[PDB]
Order: C-alpha cells, then structure tokens, then sequence
C-alpha cells in the first residue's frame, strides 16, 4: 500500500513543478489549467503534505451582440487593406466618434478610433469593406 | 449621395383624419438590415425636430402617433389622428452614408 | 419538520446563441462587464 | 425539502 | 436641461471669413459630436459637417470642404464653425445639433440650436 | 487526413451486496458471518469511495467542456464541407456507427430484471440477470446520453468562433470555410493559393471525411481500444 | 482491482480535459498531440466509457 501511495505522490509532485513554472512564474495563455477566465497572477502557499494554489481569473459578464467587419480597404486603391490587431472592427455606436467604423478590444467592449497603433497591413480579400472616404491608417 | 424625394408636395386633410407621406430613395438604404431612416418636423419660427428613427416609432421625442414604415427604396409616415398642431414641414433623413443629405420635404395642411 | 424529498431534473444551461451569417459582415459577442 |  | 446656444445673427458683407459659435450646456459636452446644418429655404436644407468634441476629428460636406473648418473651446463647452470667403449664396439660417443614437447604428440629430443667420 | 484517438474517462460503476454475495439467505451462514461483519463493511466503504470519485471526474470534465456561447446548428452547416457529424434533431451518424459496431452487452436501468423474469425471451444470457444471483448492482451513469449530446453539440457549435485572438471572452461566429482558410494561413500557406484553390480544398477535405466509414474495424487501433474497454468491464463482472 | 482501475481512469480523464482545451477549442502549434501534419480543426464524439 505504501509503495503505491509513494509513487502516486511523486507523479503528483511533478505536476506541481509544472504549474509553478507556468502559472506562478508567468502568465499562462493555454487555458485548461487554472480557473477558466484566461489567466492573470497566481499564488502558492504551503499546505499539509503539498502545495495550495490560488489562481486569479477574469470572468465576463453582460455580453452584447454587435455588427463587425473582417477588415477594411480603400475603395480607390485595392492594395491599401488593413485588419485589426488584438481586437475587432465594429460599426460605430458611440457619440464621440465620427466614423463609420471603430476599434474595440477583444476582452472588453469599448469603442476607440482606428489608428495605426491598432492595426496591420494585409493582402486584400473579397470580404473586406470598400471604404470610400474617411480612413486614417493608411490616410491614402 | 443617394437622392431622397417625397410626395405629394403638400397634403391637406380634415381634423381627425389619417394621413400619409410617401418617400423614395434613388438607391436602397438598407445595409445590414438597419434601414437608417429618420423623419423630421419643422414649423415657422422653429428648428427642425426629430420625430422617429428606423426602429423607434414611439420614442426619439414622440408618441406612437408617428408611424414610420417601409424598406429598401420606399418609406412612409403614417399618422392616424391628425390635428392642426401637426401642420409642419416633414422630411426624410438618410443616416447611411456621407454626406448625410436629406429630402426637400412635404407640407401638411388642414382642410 | 421538513417534509418529503423532491424529484427534480438536472438543469442544463444553454450557452448564449449567436447567429452565423453569410456575406461580408458578422455578429460578434463581446463582454461589457467583468469580475475577478 | 427546503433546507433547515 | 440640454441647451445649444448659438451666437446672434449678423448682416455680414462678402469676402469675410465668418465664424459662428454654438455653446453646449446642461450635459457633458465632450461626449457628443456636433453636427452643423445650412437652411436656405423652408424646403432646402443641407448637412455641412460634423465635429467630434472629444478627439477633434471632422467630416465635411464636399462642397464646403475647402471653405468650412471646425474647432473647439472645451473650457467654455463651445464649438465653432468658420466659413471662408462669404458670398451672397451663403445667406442662410445656420444650425448646430447634438449627435445621438436612439436606434443602434443610426445617426440622430436630437436637440437643435435655436437658429442664427448670416447675410 | 484523419487520425483518431480514444480516451477512456470512466469505469462502469458497481456496488456489491457483500452479505448476499457470500451467502444466499441461510441462517447458519449468517450466524458465522457476524464474526466477519467488519469485512463487508470495509468492502462497502471502499466501493462507495471509488464510485464517488468516478462521478466527480465526470462533473469536472463537463465543467470545462461547456462553452459560454455557441452558434445554432442546422443541416447545411459548414457550407462546402459535408459534415456527417451533424446532429439529426440525437447523437450523430458517427456515434451510431460506434455504438452499433462495438459488441456492447445490453444495458440495465430500462426494465432489466423484468427481461430476466419469465416475462421475456428464453435466450437472455445477460450479466443483468447475473446481478441478482451475485448481489451486484450496476449503477447508472451520471449524465444521460441526451445531456452528453447537448454538451457535444455545444462543442461543435463553438468551432470557428475561437479565432482572431482570445476565444475565452469574445465569440467571433464567422463562416466555417473562412475559419479554415484562416487556419491554413496560420501554418504558412499563402493566401493567394488559398484564394485560387478553395474548391480543391473542399474536395480533399471531404475525401478525408469519407474515409471514416471504413474506420470501424479492429484494424483501426482506436476502435480496438474502445472494444477492449467494454471487454474489461464485462471481464471483471464475470 | 477496482481501486486501481478507477484511479487510472481519473488520470486518463485529466488528459481528455487537456486535449479538449488545446485541440478542440483552438489550433495547436505544438505537434506531438494529434496526427502528425501540424494541426487544423479537431472534433469530439461520445464513446463507450470515454
């Protein structure tokens, strides 16, 4: 009985070592491990016969549905195409913004202006919008 | 820009009568099912006043008396109990595309 | 005292439905509030 | 039944 | 208690660059863009432009794009429109109006300023 | 191409009426069994603890399986990709093949002992009927196959809403074919090739799906593992 | 015998949970897991005992 218990403890200790090197010392991008809310900082304390972990997670609420586009292009010049970085292009519903499209973050709804910091240049695709006037990245 | 036109240029109805206004667009203004059609009201000595918007027949500053309808290129306004304080110019407004132009409008009158 | 036990069915929470669309645009579900 |  | 107090009317002579002001009051001015409109007749009105009061970004009607420009005084909750090179065809009633969204993704012109005129 | 794997998650849950297994109601044996009464108590304790761990493992798994959001699923979902995995609103065509091909002994929980009674066939040879001889009781699964199907279809409905960063918050809900092209950009295939060869990609992928209809023989190793899991449960009872 | 089998099933169920969160819900970049051809979409169906 003791030999079996000792071996299972050694295997469990190997799992603890892996969690300290992926959840305690770094931010995890894997999901699975930890509470299911992506992952931010985790902590370790000593327990009887082992380690006790605490994982702070980020949990969503109050979801809404919005209209979004795959990407945007210049209607006058097909090589000028952009796609959002770490976020989405959404139809504007905010009274501060005077543009048809707006940028929002992936994990939190908040409209912002579309600028060069929020985007990347891509090859054109048939699903991208054909914008006839106001685009600031690229201005042309 | 898409051109908006409206008819008849003026309409006279009796007090308590239903009245309607026809509105026509040169190209359809539906995009993503949204419609983007607003109706406005103006009298002499006043600014234009918002009446209704595409999904808001009640709300947007009015009672359910101002019923917007239609889709594509054809829209209408329908008011079932007209009174003399509804006599005003009425306009179709496009919110879909720049530069946001809007119709010449029609005049409601009382018989 | 408390009375008889109650037979119940195990609840199943349906996840939020979002319509898949054709054409050049799509519906997106996004959070507006959160808790740690 | 409804808890104590 | 929303107000849009336009500056008073004037018979301005041609060739002047004409500035008109509109003062917001009773609401947070920086959360709403201001639309500007020209009315030459009871049945002839046209959009002039829109001014973001947070970011300063603008759009103009193409016919006035090289004539009309817009600016802000955030400390006085006020917006301005200045129109270069006045001519007799600009004699009109001018308005300012608050941007709104009563319906999702549909621009509304909400509360309007009382009207001013230039001639 | 398609490869497959089978991962066992549970053991068939059983209990044993220890006293009845040792002795079939005799009073002389019962008097002797009072000396050994603590051994039956320990057998019941150990089996009960094992059954709790099985049920908790199932609940912990399904808590991670559930999504917070999904698409609706209709016939014709997936566009150019055929998808025989789609539900016939049910389980699926693939699940029905797997459950029928494996040689599964008839389940209890349905009327059971009444098919081992005289009101049933003379050809019954079930381990269900050996339960009352030996004092076994096979316990029910904790889920229900309809609820398992609801979780499984919820996973299918989450596919192609998990691209374009995160996926643990926002749900993209974009066209399935387009999400495949986006995944193929993710392995270094240029988009020019993907734009031209869309029809060819659909044809090759549907051929790879068509190969699943010959994958339910014991020459398929994953299928063979499923059969042996069923055999092991029967072996312990026998 | 049953205690040993029950424990091995629990460990195997933990592996299943990890594959659902890395191969079913996302594209994997790791190799190793799955058929060896990088990885694109994977699917899950119910089986006897797993």
């Amino acid at each position: 009985q003791q030999l079996v218990r000792s071996e299972s403890a050694a295997l469990s200790a190997q799992l603890a070592k892996d969690k300290v090197n992926e959840c305690v010392k770094a931010q995890s991008k894997r999901s699975g491990f930890c509470g299911q809310g992506t992952h931010i900082v985790s902590f370790v304390v000593n327990a009887p016969n082992g380690l006790y972990f605490m994982h702070v997670g980020y949990y969503p609420s109050n979801h809404i549905e919005v209209v979004s586009a795959y990407g945007l292009c210049d209607a006058a010049n097909p090589t000028n195409c952009i796609a959002p970085v770490n976020g989405y292009f959404i139809k504007t519903n905010n009274t501060r913004i005077v543009d048809e499209w707006s940028y929002t973050g992936s994990s939190f709804y908040a409209p912002e202006p579309i600028t060069s910091l929020n985007t990347k240049y891509v090859a054109p695709q048939v699903t991208y919008q054909n914008i006839s006037t106001n685009l600031p990245p690229p201005l042309l | 820009d898409i051109v908006l036109t409206q008819s008849p240029a003026s309409l006279a109805v009796s007090l308590g009568q239903r009245a309607t206004i026809s509105c026509r667009a040169s190209e359809s203004v539906d995009n993503y099912g949204i419609s983007f059609m607003n109706w406005f009201q103006q009298k002499p000595g006043q600014p234009p006043k918002l009446l209704i918007s595409a999904t808001s027949n009640q709300g947007s500053g009015v009672p359910a008396r101002f019923i917007g309808s239609g889709s594509g290129t054809d829209f209408s306004l329908n008011i079932h109990p007209v009174e003399e304080d509804d006599t005003a110019m009425y306009f179709c407004q496009q919110s879909k595309e720049v530069p946001r132009t809007f119709g010449g409008g029609t005049k409601l009158e009382i018989k | 005292v408390p009375g008889e036990m109650r037979l119940a069915s195990i609840a199943f929470n349906h996840p939020i439905q979002v319509d898949q669309l054709n054409s050049s645009y799509f519906k997106l579900s996004i959070p507006t509030n959160f808790s740690f | 039944d409804t808890p104590s | 208690q929303v107000q849009l107090q336009q500056s008073g009317p004037e018979l301005v002579r041609p060739g002047v660059s004409v500035k008109i002001s509109c003062k917001g009051s009773g609401y947070t001015f920086t959360d709403y863009a201001i639309h500007w409109v020209k009315q030459s007749h009871a049945k002839s009105l046209e959009w002039i432009g829109v001014f973001s009061t947070y970011y300063g970004n603008t759009n103009y009607n193409q016919k006035f794009k090289g004539r009309a420009t817009m600016t802000v005084d955030k400390s006085s909750s006020t917006a301005y429109m200045e129109l270069a090179r006045l001519t007799s065809e600009d004699s009109a009633i001018y308005y300012c109006a608050r941007k709104s969204y009563y319906v999702d993704y549909v621009d509304a012109m909400d509360y309007w300023g009382q009207g001013t005129s230039v001639t | 191409g398609v490869t497959q794997e089978y991962i066992q998650t549970t053991i068939q849950k059983v209990t044993v009426d220890c006293k009845q297994y040792v002795c079939n109601g005799f009073q002389k044996c019962e008097q002797l069994l009072r000396e050994y009464g603590q051994f039956c108590s320990k057998i019941n304790q150990a089996l009960h603890g094992a059954n709790l761990r099985q049920d908790d493992s199932v609940r912990n798994l399904f808590a991670s399986v559930k999504s917070s959001q999904s698409s609706p699923i209709i016939p014709g979902f997936g566009g150019d990709f055929n998808l025989t995995l789609l539900e016939p609103v049910a389980r699926s065509a693939i699940e029905d093949l797997l459950f029928d091909k494996v040689t599964i002994a008839d389940p209890g929980y349905m009327q059971g002992y009444d098919d081992c009674m005289q009101q049933g066939p003379a050809s019954a040879r079930d381990l269900i009927c050996a339960q009352y001889v030996a004092g076994y009781k096979v316990l029910p699964p904790l889920m229900d196959v309809n609820m398992e199907a609801a979780y499984t279809s919820s996973l299918l409905g989450s596919i192609a809403g998990v691209g374009w960063t995160a996926g643990l918050s926002s749900f993209a809900a974009i066209p399935f074919a387009q999400s495949i092209f986006y995944r193929l950009n993710g392995v270094g295939i240029t988009q020019q090739v993907l734009s031209e060869n869309q029809k060819l990609i659909a044809n090759k992928f549907n051929q790879a799906l068509g190969a699943m209809q010959t994958g339910f023989t014991t020459t398929n190793e994953a299928f063979h593992k499923v059969q042996d899991a069923v055999n092991n449960n029967a072996q312990a009872l026998s």
